[PDB]
Formats: structure tokens, C-alpha cells, sequence
């Protein structure tokens, strides 16, 4: 394949793909070009076959463009946005916290029409934020990512439901726009037709009728034919077109009555007009196709007009009548029907470019108000443009944008799988979209147009079910926001090698067999019948001749995630999502190693993440370190990448990269040079292959728990860094400016012994909680100590110390060493926050080993706790003496109905161990379908099976079945996958064969170290009197209703009292217990709880008179 | 996360009505005929006019 | 606010732990000689809260303010020495 | 439906001028507190606006 | 029976054990046995168990 350093892993795929897997990131890069109209994309629309296009700012700046006061004496107009060089680079803005951002300059031409004069210049419109190379957004030192939003598009959307109060099937229609007023149309069930503008009261058809101008002979001539327009009008007490208009105003103007000319102005404005209402070039799109009007140009207006509204009004006339085919005068015939609103032929993809444009839009607007407000007040022929252009709201829109809104999101640094599929997320929720507690299951549910665009197995397993997906592994999203897929072309019963993107509701005209079926050297399909999904999504078999389009590969539904999980058939849907999910868990390791048994995914996922280094030019490696490689390309040209060492990711997780060349080695452009975390010579590595045996043991696992051997704490297998990040800032208060010093208030020498000089903790050294990081005070001012303390200092006279101690410290449960320290002061000039002086950051990095309650899980959706960690020779082990690393429980495979990891296991010993088919007379029946190269294989060899054209069933018995012997010359495994183990503590072999093989498990970052709590007692919240929890130290669990329910059904009384009273919210009683605990006294009878008196207090604040009598 | 205090502090002292500060009652009269009564220390120099409840 | 940590709370260790010096420093001054244990109890307030100057403990032991200053310096350096420091030191952080 | 509420004012004894208030009660400071953050910044309730 | 986790085991009995730990002449006061406990030193789990 293209890639030039891929390690030789065989495949078992059958299927040769015609179509080579898109840049996975593309769907971030091309919007951000987009929006700033870089030369690449502007080239690329142009071999597009496009004239003039424009780019996303720049349809901005045309659309504010040209501000014209009124009574035009003169004009303004932006044009032609040009950005400099970045300020900063990258790991500098991470270094010193910025944002990366590159200055924007405009020119603006100022007409002054009563003179005839014109200026301009260049203005500064601010620092815009870039999108650095890999898809990512700087923010104050942040990494963030923009996630893209799916949401319902603009256009013309009938509807139909059945009421059984009269068993009719009334019909409505809505309108919307993406900016301005509501418009919506319904049929009652009593034979009459309404309109409903903006939302307001239901009024009749006719009125809004006439209210263009419409009459008794047009309304007539025109739907004549259909009964219920006809009995609305009779109805209706409208003569004349300014009546509509006499009804129309004083609805929304109650006071005010009515005058002709802006009675007869005000619809213009409120619909007509682009000023206020506009759909955004893709509601005219979708309403051109649906109605058919004005098809076959790209039309500029974005308003409704009078022809478009009526033909909408016709429509769904029609569609109550009875029509299923519709024609238009000077439009074409469409199809009549209700429109599905989760087709994602009507759901859009809002990108990160026009996520951005939206609020340039919103400052812009704000700007142009501004700027409009105060040309009118000021002298006339000696004004200039960039005295008056105010950029201060477009650049606080922005700020505001990357800093506050829902979907700029904290990049997810978990793992490179987790960043990569974080960056093509499609959210349906935030603003202008849906929320987590509405909706529904609707909107969440699975869609037959989900194939190819949408994944429907990866999704959050939490109330965002279905909310939030991923985006499918070929799909690409159009220039209007709708989702692309590829299909080959097929004519007359032969595939061709042509493929054409097709959108959603383009599919639906087509019928499209599946990848997979059999086909003629020569392309001709070899079946009498083919198996194809239909325009109504159901999928039927249809005869071969009836075809028109072919999926381009199996994977074609799957998403990047999903596609990582071999055999993938064999594990239900259920189990799949939390395989998914889990990958994007997984911790980085020490020294991660690609799995036995993988898919072709892991290599392309791991490049086009972003993560690892790949050579920009061909040449030879000149210069190797740990730090750095400098490469000599052929043209003449040097270049450096600099490796990042153990940096902190946004979790904590370790993110260090490492060389994998030599010097003197040479390189093709684009080859990986370095690993990034979770990766082996530029495959991707989440976890680790081990030996699996599965079989109960002793009820160690039992319900789901794990076994591991020692050997994975001796050998560092599972052994991951985490690095920490505690900050303290020195600031000024009235009493005077706190500082940091080494030297502090009543601590031991020996305490302040790792400090510096200037009061910070000592790189390197090993530091455990309650160990000081930063030594800082803060003066106290008055003291007026009490009198057993003035005699307690008498007696040995020492000083009140000025200040109090303040100094920071390591959490409670936490230790490691020092890894570094980055400081801020003022007097160097920093970009410090107002009113402070001095900030530490200190890096603390401890090496975690795997221990009792860390979470294992694999791929398939199999995941525990390890219940017990066992020394080695307790383990079982295999005849030649090798033991089991893990044991897997029996119960759990075949109910949860996750087979496919059996199926790994057997693949993993197969790959472990060579194998060689007995080729000696033909060869034999199960592997003639597989191909030449896997007929044999070495020891520690790597195999691929995609997920939807692996390995068959037949062919993993023959692998199984010709194995190679062991070191010794013996086979370990039977042809069923099973060995004969000891029993490690015994010594007696095990009456029955047990299954062995080798897994690929992974170690997830849900460790339970931010999830142990203990509170003997701790802080106390200022407003109510209980403990506080879940967001600082000691925090107290919550005893809710269901727990006072069980304490009532055991006739539990004290016990409830004290949990309700005594531990809680008794202010008087808490230091009563714990000084009769402390002296070993009984413990007194609770109290009245703070919560009773204070709605006493309350309610008698409400002029209630509650009391209490006997 | 966040930490603040109220306008005042805390004192941990103890003692009871074993000490006693010697304090006197004064009556006052208001405009609408209510009485009131307070309790000032042995000091006194009570002043001649109170603001009452 | 439902998540304003008080500063001003009254923790419990440091509440109980007050009236154990209480205690034990009274432990301390009943060791004395009551001639010696009145002049302390006077000087810093311990009897009633309040500081009395070296004149005014004189007031119902007679002896000068010279005197009664010596009387203290006597009991503070009596007090001081490690047969009685050990008993309560650590009580001061 | 008037004779419930009538007749609820008729029992009990208490007046009905309750309904109209002469002076009205001030909830306690604490239960409505002006706290200072950490850094100076205060925080307040809206009862006691 | 059940298994308690050590450290959540001392945090969460931490006044038992300062009470054990004073009277068994381990620490010289209350505010010793705390500071000691904070520290967990060595002989705190004799107490604690």
C-alpha cells in the first residue's frame, strides 16, 4: 500500500477495495480552509468544476458589505481578508499559555457620495485563532477541539397524522428558515385550511391570501378543485385585500390601529425580505428540489417570495386531496408525499468553519450597528474608516465562542484513538439544536440512512444514546452540510470502477447491493440474484440485471473505532458499542506493543491521528536522539522535528514519543520516524497480547472478576506513567501582598528541608501527601490571642508570628517526583490575571503498576476487575511449563453473547505460534479459498482480519490443526484450541482440557484513585450546614430517600437519626460526638437538625404563624 | 473548589453563668404607650431616649 | 452557593482540643503552691477573663508591684523547666 | 364553592385582616449571607435585593 | 465478614484510632495522635487492626 514503513502484517482479506480510505481528518481541515478561503481549497473548487467561488469569511464580509445610511449620502464596504504569519508557534503558545492565532487584515472603501470621494486602508480586525495542522484549536494554553453539529435543515417539511376523534388524516406544514420569523400551514378536521405566522393564534388561509393581493377569481381559478379552500373562503368574512391586512395588525399591535402603508409593508418585511428572514442558501436549495421551482440555476435570493409560499400552500392542498404526483406552472412534476424529518436527507452538518462564521456573523452585526449608530455623528468629509470601524465585538464573539460555547470541547488526550474519534464527532445537542432531557427516542433511534454516514454502533452508552455518534470510515460531508457517501457504478450486470459520492436522499432513487457479492473476473456478476437495500430502506433480493450501484467496501458502515474490533460479526451489537467505547478508555503504557491479531485499521488510524512523526520529504536520516531527528532530504534541504517527552496530556497521561530509525537509514516522505504513546512502529497499540486461559478458578473470578499472574507487576507489562499538575497563586490583599518564602510559621527543619531558595519544592525530589510544594504566607493582621495561648507563649516566648501559614500542599493520597516547575511573575511582565502577583506550577509523575481493583477490558466488550493477583508458580501452566498470564471466566462468554472474543483467542495462538499447511497433494478443500501468502507463517507473526471480510469459521479450525511444534517439538494446543494444564497449587493435572490462547487486553483509565473517598470529618458548606462532596477532599457520601426507605423497612430508628441529625446537619451535636469519641464517652442524644429550624424560620419570614405545642 | 467566610470568626471559650457581669434594667415608654425594658452593666450613664422594637 | 467551603468553621479536633489544654495546663498550675498558682491566675486573667496588671494583683496579696514581679518570675521560670514543658509542649501549632 | 372559604374563616376563630398586611417580617441575615470569595470578590443572595 | 481497604479503613476511623493511640502512651496528646495518624506512621496499624 501507499504507506511506505508498514510492518509486513498478512491479511485474510478476499475482497480487493477499489477505493483508498479518505484523510480521516479532512472533515476539520476542508471546513477550516473553507472558512478561510486558503489558495488549496480555492484550487480544488475550481477543479470541482465551480466558477468564482467564495470563501466563508469573505461571503461574510459580501453580505455586511456595502453599509449604507439612509438617505444614501455615502457608504462603506469590507473586502479582500488577508492573515499574517502566526504570532507564536504551537509548543510555545502550550509553553507560555497563548492562544494560536494569526492576525486579520481588511480593506475598507468609504464612499462619500455627496463629495464623491472615496478612501481606504487596511484595518486590524484582531488575532483570529488557527486550526493547527491535525485539527486542533490553542486556547489559553488548552487544546480544544469543535465539534460538528447535526441539525435539522431549513426547508419545507409536511407532515400528516390520523386523529381518531374523526379517524381523519389532517395535514400541516412548517416553514423554517435559518434566520428569521416561523411560517407554518395545517388543515383542521372540520374542513378548513389556517396559517399560523410567528407562532401566533390560528387564522384562516384566505386572510394571509389576501393579504398579498389574492382575490375571489385567482383563489377560484386556481384550487377551484379542492373543497376545502373553497368552504374556508366561504367562510371567511374577508372583502377586499386591505381587510386581511385591517385583521393582521392589530394582533401584534393591540393598541395601534392599523395604517395601510405599514399594515401592507410589514409581511414584505417580516418574510420577504433578506434583511430579516433568509434560508441560508440550503433551505433554498431543499426547496427548490421539493417544489420544483426554480430548478436548474444557482439562485442568489435566500428570501420567501409569493410564488414559493402559494406553491407550498398548493402542495399541501394537494397532498390532503389526494395527489401523489404534482406539477407547478414554469417548475417540473414532483412526487407528493410527508417528509421524514431524521433522513438525514433533510438533517445538515453544521461544520467547525461554519460553527465560526455564525458568530463573525453575530460580532459583525454588532459591529455594523456600532458603526451605523455613530457615522451619523460625526464630521462629514474628514472622518476615516479605521476611525470609526470598532473591532471590540467581533473579537469578544470570538473569544466568547472558543471559551464558552458547548461544542468547543476539551480535546480528549486519553489515547490517540480517543482524540481521533473525539475530532469527526457529530453531536445533536447544543445550541440551536436538541437537549439531553427532550427529544425523546426519536431523534435517537437507528435510521436506514445511518449506513455509510453514520455509525450506528459507536454512541455513548449514557443518556446521550444516539445523541452523539461518530462519522463513518468512507464518509465525506458536502459542500451544503449533508453527508457523502461512495458507491461503484454498475451497468447492465458488470461493475465499473467509477465511483460516484452519493448524498442521502440521492440514494433512494437507486437500489445498491452489498460489497461482498460474487463477481467474474471480468467483472460480471456471477449470481442470478443479488441481495440490495431498496428506496424505502428494507432490504430484498432482486435480480442482477435491476442494479445500479455497489457498496465500495464492507466497512463501508463501520466507524474508525469499530473498525478496530476483529470479528466483529460474532459479537452482538450490545457488546460491540462497549467494545467501542472502552478502546477510547485505554491508558498508554510504558512500551506498547501492537496486537497479534489485528485489523488493517490500526496502521492508518495511528497516522492519520496526528500523533506519531512522519518524514516531510524523502531523504536519510543525518542525526538520531532522544529529544530530536534531523533528516537530510534529497533536494538539499535539513529538517528537525522535536520530540515531546513526557508531556502532560489533558488526563494526566503520559504522552512521550520515541525514535525508530537509525542514522544513515533513509526514508520515503511520509514514513513514520517516531511512536507517539499508544503506538509500535507506527501501528496504533492500546494494549497488550497475553496468554488467556479460560476456565473458573476457584471463584476468583467470579461475577466478572479477573486473574492475573504476578509476572505483569515483575515485568512492568501493564505499568503506565501518570503525571499531576498542582498550581498555587500569590496575589495582593488590603492587610498587604502575601509571599513565597522558604521559611514558614511552626514547621520542622526537616520538613522545609527539599525546598529552594525561593520557597519551591526541589526538582527531583520524592514527595508524599502532606508534603510541602510551595511555601507561601499570608499576613494575619489582628490576633488578640486567647488568654491560655498568651501563657502558653509566655512560657516559652515565642513570637506571633506576623503571618499564617498558607502554603501549598500535596493532596491527600497522592505522591511521586518532581518532574518540573514553570513560574509566572509580574515583575518579569506576564500576562498574569489582575490583582495577581506570582503563580507555581509543579509537576509530580508517579509509575503506576497494576494492583487489585484496576479495570481490565478487550475489545469485545469484556471488561472486570482484578479480583486477585497470584504468584507465578500458583498460576496454571502448560505441559512445557509456561503459565497462563490471565484466566477468563466460563459463565461470561456464552450469555453476553460475545463469541468473537473465543475467536481472537484461538487467532492470537495461531499468530504466537507459526503454522504451515500441509501442502503435500493439493491444497486442501477448507483453505482453497484462502490466499498464497498465508499458507505459512513464522513464530510471532502478525495477522489481519477486517471486520467484515475476515477469517471464515473453516479456516480457524485448519490454522488450529496445523500448528507448528514448540520449542521442544511438541504441540501445546489440540486442534479444538484446548491444553492439558496443571494445576499450580496441587500439582495434579486438570481432568479436562481447558482453552488457551492468546488475548489482546487492555488497561482503562477508570481508575478508581479520583473515586476512593473516606471522611471522618472535613469541611462544611457555608449556606447549608452538611458536608460537602464529589469535588474536593473528603467529601461525604449522600444518603438518599431509597437508603431511608430500606432503614424504615428494618425498623431501623437510631441508626437513621444519627445518619440524619448527628453525622449530617447537627452544627451543636457533631462536636459533641467527636469529643465523646475522643475522651471514650458515650455518645449523647442527637439534636434538632439545622434543616427544621430554618424552615421554621422560613416560613415564618412567608407571614405563616408555625409553632410547635404540647 | 471555592472558599469564603462570613463578616466575623468563631471564639471557642467556654465559661458559663458562673461569671457575671453586674447589669441593671432601664424602662423606656414610646409615643404609642408600648414599654420596653433593657438590660445595661452597673456602668449605666443610661442614656435618656431609646430606640426600641 | 450549595458549594462555599466556610473558613471560619468550628473544626472539632481543634475545639475539643482547646478544653483539654484547658485542662491539662490547669493540671499543670494545680501542681503549684496556690501562693505561686494565684499570681499567674491573676496575671493572665485564667480566674475571670481578665488581664490584671502587676499593681493591681497586689490588691489582695499585698506585696509591691516589684515583688509581685519577681513572684512571677520565679513561678515562669519554675513553670519553664523541662519537668513541666514536656507536659504540655506540643500543644502550641 | 364560596361556603368552603367562608365558612374556613367563619371556624377558628381568627380574623380575615390577615390578608392585608401593615408590616411585614425580615428573614434572619444568615439565611440570605453576603459571603466574600476567595480573592475578595463577594456573593450574595437575591432576597436581601 | 467483608474486606476493608486499609487507608479507607484508617481515614474512616481515625478518631477510634487517635483515642487508642494516646492512651496507649504512642502519642503525648490529642493533636500529636492526629498529626501522627495524618502521617501514618508505621505504628498506627497495630491500633488500627
Amino acid at each position: 500500500n501507499s504507506v511506505p514503513g508498514a510492518p509486513n502484517r498478512v491479511s485474510f482479506a478476499k475482497l480487493r477495495e477499489p477505493l483508498e480510505v479518505p484523510g480521516l481528518l479532512d472533515v476539520q481541515t476542508d471546513s477550516f480552509e473553507w472558512l478561510v478561503g486558503s489558495d488549496r481549497w480555492r484550487q480544488a473548487a475550481i477543479d470541482r468544476g465551480e466558477e468564482n467561488p467564495v470563501g466563508g469569511l469573505e461571503e461574510v464580509l459580501a453580505e455586511l458589505s456595502p453599509i449604507e445610511d439612509f438617505s444614501g449620502s455615502m457608504s462603506l464596504s469590507f473586502s479582500d481578508p488577508r492573515f499574517d504569519e502566526v504570532k507564536a508557534s504551537v509548543d510555545e503558545c502550550k509553553d507560555k499559555d497563548m492562544t494560536y492565532a494569526a492576525p486579520l487584515f481588511v480593506t475598507a472603501e468609504f464612499i462619500n457620495n455627496n463629495t464623491g470621494e472615496i478612501k481606504s486602508q487596511t484595518v486590524f480586525m484582531g488575532d483570529f485563532p488557527m486550526m493547527t495542522e491535525k485539527g486542533t484549536f490553542i486556547i489559553n494554553g488548552t487544546e480544544r477541539v469543535v465539534v460538528s453539529q447535526l441539525v435539522r435543515s431549513p426547508g419545507v417539511y409536511f407532515d400528516e397524522t390520523i386523529d381518531k376523534s374523526t379517524e381523519k388524516t389532517l395535514h400541516s406544514v412548517k416553514v423554517i428558515p435559518g434566520r428569521g420569523a416561523w411560517l407554518e400551514f395545517d388543515v383542521d378536521k372540520r374542513d378548513t385550511v389556517g396559517v399560523r405566522i410567528d407562532r401566533k393564534r390560528r387564522q384562516p388561509v384566505t386572510v394571509l391570501l389576501k393579504a398579498l393581493g389574492w382575490t375571489n377569481e385567482q383563489i377560484v381559478e386556481r384550487f377551484g378543485f379542492s373543497e376545502i379552500m373553497m368552504g374556508t373562503l366561504e367562510k371567511d368574512t374577508t372583502s377586499g385585500t386591505d381587510e386581511a391586512l385591517l385583521d393582521i395588525y392589530r394582533k401584534l399591535r393591540p393598541g395601534e390601529p392599523p395604517t395601510k402603508e405599514s399594515a401592507q409593508t410589514l409581511l414584505e418585511n417580516l418574510f420577504f425580505k433578506e434583511k430579516r428572514y433568509d434560508l441560508a442558501r440550503v433551505g433554498r436549495y431543499k426547496v427548490n428540489k421539493k417544489l420544483g421551482l426554480n430548478a436548474g440555476k444557482p439562485i442568489t435570493s435566500s428570501t420567501l417570495t409569493e410564488e414559493d409560499v402559494v406553491a407550498t400552500i398548493e402542495y399541501l392542498v394537494r397532498l390532503h386531496e389526494g395527489q401523489t404526483s404534482m406539477t407547478v406552472p414554469g417548475g417540473v412534476e414532483v412526487p407528493v408525499e410527508v417528509d421524514d424529518i431524521d433522513h438525514f436527507g433533510n438533517r445538515r452538518l453544521r461544520t467547525v468553519g461554519e460553527l465560526i462564521q455564525n458568530q463573525i456573523r453575530v460580532g459583525l452585526s454588532r459591529m455594523e450597528r456600532v458603526v451605523r449608530e455613530r457615522m451619523t455623528t460625526q464630521d462629514v468629509e474628514a472622518i476615516t474608516p479605521q476611525t470609526l470601524i470598532n473591532i471590540r465585538p467581533v473579537v469578544a464573539a470570538i473569544k466568547e465562542f472558543f471559551g464558552t460555547s458547548q461544542l468547543s470541547q476539551f480535546m480528549d488526550q486519553n489515547n490517540p484513538l480517543s482524540g481521533l474519534t473525539h475530532k469527526r464527532r457529530l453531536s445533536a445537542l447544543g445550541p440551536g439544536g436538541l437537549s439531553r432531557e427532550r427529544a425523546g427516542l426519536e431523534v435517537r433511534d437507528v435510521h436506514p440512512s445511518h449506513y455509510g454516514r453514520m455509525c450506528p454502533i459507536e454512541t455513548p452508552e449514557g443518556p446521550n444514546i444516539g445523541l452523539i455518534g461518530s462519522l463513518s470510515v468512507y464518509a465525506r460531508v458536502n459542500p451544503f452540510g449533508f453527508i457523502e457517501t461512495p458507491y461503484r457504478k454498475v451497468e447492465n450486470g458488470v461493475v465499473t470502477d467509477q465511483i460516484d459520492y452519493l448524498t442521502a436522499d440521492e440514494e433512494d432513487r437507486h437500489v445498491v447491493a452489498q460489497a461482498n457479492s460474487p463477481t467474474d473476473e471480468n467483472g460480471r456478476f456471477t449470481e442470478d440474484r443479488v441481495m440490495v437495500r431498496k428506496k424505502g430502506g428494507e432490504v430484498e433480493f432482486v435480480s442482477a440485471d435491476q442494479v445500479d450501484y455497489m457498496d465500495v467496501s464492507p466497512r463501508q458502515m463501520v466507524s474508525v473505532a469499530t473498525a478496530m474490533i476483529p470479528f466483529l460479526e460474532h459479537d452482538d451489537a450490545n457488546r460491540a458499542l462497549m467494545g467501542a467505547n472502552m478502546q477510547r478508555q485505554a491508558v498508554p503504557l510504558v512500551r506498547s506493543e501492537a496486537p497479534l491479531v489485528g485489523t488493517g485499521m490500526e496502521l492508518r488510524a495511528a497516522i492519520d491521528a496526528g500523533d506519531v512523526v512522519v518524514a516531510d520529504k524523502t531523504g536519510v536520516i543525518e542525526e538520531v536522539s532522544a529529544d530530536y531527528i534531523t533528516v537530510m532530504a534529497d533536494d538539499g534541504t535539513r529538517q528537525s522535528y522535536r520530540l515531546r517527552k513526557f508531556a502532560r496530556s489533558n488526563h494526566g497521561t503520559c504522552a512521550n514519543q520515541r525514535p525508530i530509525v537509525d542514522a544513515g537509514q533513509r526514508v520515503e516522505a511520509g514514513q513514520v520516524i517516531a511512536d507517539g504513546p499508544c503506538t509500535q512502529n507506527g501501528e496504533m497499540a492500546l494494549g497488550k497480547n497475553l496468554l488467556v486461559a479460560i476456565m473458573p478458578w476457584e471463584g476468583h473470578n467470579y461475577e466478572d472478576a479477573i486473574i492475573l499472574s504476578n509476572r505483569l507487576v515483575e515485568e512492568d507489562v501493564l505499568t503506565s506513567i501518570h503525571i499531576e499538575e498542582h498550581e498555587i497563586d500569590a496575589r495582593d490583599t488590603k492587610l498587604g501582598a502575601e509571599e513565597i518564602t522558604r521559611d514558614i510559621p511552626n514547621v520542622s527543619d526537616e520538613v522545609l528541608a527539599d525546598l529552594d531558595e525561593r520557597g519551591i519544592v526541589r526538582i527531583g525530589a520524592e514527595v508524599r501527601d502532606g508534603d510541602i510544594l510551595v511555601g507561601k504566607v499570608t499576613p494575619k493582621g489582628e490576633t488578640e490571642l486567647t488568654p491560655e495561648e498568651r501563657l502558653l507563649r509566655a512560657i516559652f516566648g515565642e513570637k506571633a508570628r506576623e503571618v499564617r501559614d498558607t502554603s501549598l500542599k500535596v493532596p491527600h493520597g497522592e505522591s511521586g517526583k518532581v518532574i518540573g516547575i514553570r513560574v509566572f511573575s509580574r515583575e518579569d511582565d506576564d500576562e498574569l490575571p489582575a490583582g495577581v502577583n506570582e503563580l507555581v506550577r509543579v509537576y509530580v509523575a508517579q509509575k503506576r503498576k497494576i494492583s487489585d481493583g484496576d479495570k481490565l477490558a478487550g475489545r469485545h466488550g469484556n471488561k472486570g476487575v482484578i479480583g486477585k493477583i497470584l504468584p507465578v508458580e500458583d498460576m496454571p501452566f502448560l505441559p512445557d511449563g509456561t503459565p497462563v498470564d490471565i484466566i477468563l471466566n466460563t459463565h461470561g462468554v456464552p450469555r453476553r453473547m460475545n463469541i468473537g472474543q473465543i475467536l481472537e483467542t484461538h487467532l492470537g495462538w495461531v499468530a504466537k505460534a507459526g503454522w504451515n499447511i500441509d501442502v503435500a497433494a493439493g491444497v486442501p478443500d477448507w483453505a482453497s479459498k484462502l490466499p498464497e501468502e498465508l499458507y505459512s507463517a513464522p513464530a510471532d507473526s502478525t495477522v489481519a482480519t477486517p471486520v467484515f471480510d475476515g477469517a471464515q469459521e473453516g479456516e480457524l479450525a485448519g490454522l488450529l490443526g496445523s500448528t507448528l511444534p514448540n520449542r521442544d517439538g511438541e504441540v501445546m494446543v489440540d486442534a479444538d484450541g484446548k491444553s492439558t494444564l496443571f494445576d499450580g497449587r496441587s500439582g495434579e493435572p486438570f481432568p479436562y482440557p481447558v482453552t488457551v490462547g492468546y488475548m489482546y487486553i487492555l488497561k482503562l483509565h477508570h481508575l478508581v484513585d479520583d473515586k476512593i473517598h473516606a471522611r471522618s470529618t472535613g469541611p462544611y458548606s457555608m449556606i447549608t450546614q452538611q458536608p460537602l462532596g464529589g469535588k474536593a477532599q473528603f467529601g461525604g457520601q449522600r444518603f438518599g430517600e431509597m437508603e431511608c426507605w430500606a432503614m424504615q423497612a428494618y425498623g431501623a430508628a437510631y441508626t437513621l437519626q444519627e445518619l440524619l441529625t448527628i453525622k449530617s446537619d447537627d452544627t451543636v451535636g457533631r462536636v459533641k460526638v467527636y469529643e465523646a469519641i475522643v475522651k471514650g464517652e458515650n455518645i449523647p442524644e442527637p439534636g434538632i437538625p439545622e434543616s427544621f429550624k430554618v424552615l421554621l424560620k422560613e416560613l415564618q419570614s412567608l407571614c405563616l404563624n408555625v409553632e410547635v405545642l404540647s | 473548589v471555592l472558599r469564603g467566610s462570613r463578616l466575623g470568626a468563631v471564639s471557642y471559650e467556654t465559661d458559663r453563668n458562673h461569671d457575671l457581669a453586674p447589669r441593671q434594667v432601664a424602662r423606656y415608654r414610646t409615643d404609642n404607650g408600648e414599654e420596653f425594658d433593657v438590660p445595661f452593666a452597673d456602668d449605666a450613664e443610661i442614656p435618656g431616649t431609646w430606640l426600641c422594637r | 452557593g450549595d458549594f462555599i467551603e466556610d473558613s471560619e468553621a468550628v473544626v472539632a479536633v481543634d475545639a475539643v482540643s482547646f478544653t483539654l489544654l484547658q485542662d491539662q495546663l490547669q493540671s499543670v498550675l494545680e501542681t503549684l503552691s496556690e501562693r505561686e498558682a494565684g499570681v499567674v491566675r491573676l496575671r493572665f486573667g485564667l480566674t475571670d477573663g481578665q488581664p490584671r496588671t502587676l499593681d493591681e494583683i497586689g490588691q489582695v496579696y499585698g506585696v509591691t508591684r516589684e515583688r509581685i514581679r519577681q513572684i512571677e518570675s520565679k513561678t515562669m521560670s519554675k513553670l519553664r523547666h523541662p519537668s513541666r514543658s514536656q507536659v504540655l509542649r506540643d500543644y502550641l501549632d | 364553592k364560596r361556603l368552603k372559604v367562608v365558612a374556613a374563616f367563619q371556624q377558628s376563630g381568627n380574623s380575615p385582616m390577615g390578608m392585608v398586611l401593615d408590616a411585614v417580617p425580615v428573614i434572619p441575615p444568615e439565611l440570605r449571607p453576603m459571603v466574600q470569595l476567595d480573592g475578595g470578590r463577594f456573593a450574595t443572595s437575591d432576597l436581601n435585593d | 465478614q467483608c474486606g476493608l481497604p486499609k487507608l479507607m479503613a484508617l481515614e474512616l476511623f481515625k478518631p477510634f484510632v487517635m483515642k487508642r493511640l494516646v492512651d496507649l502512651n504512642h502519642a503525648q496528646n490529642i493533636k500529636s495522635a492526629k498529626r501522627m495518624v495524618e502521617r501514618q506512621r508505621p505504628q498506627v496499624w497495630d491500633v488500627l487492626e
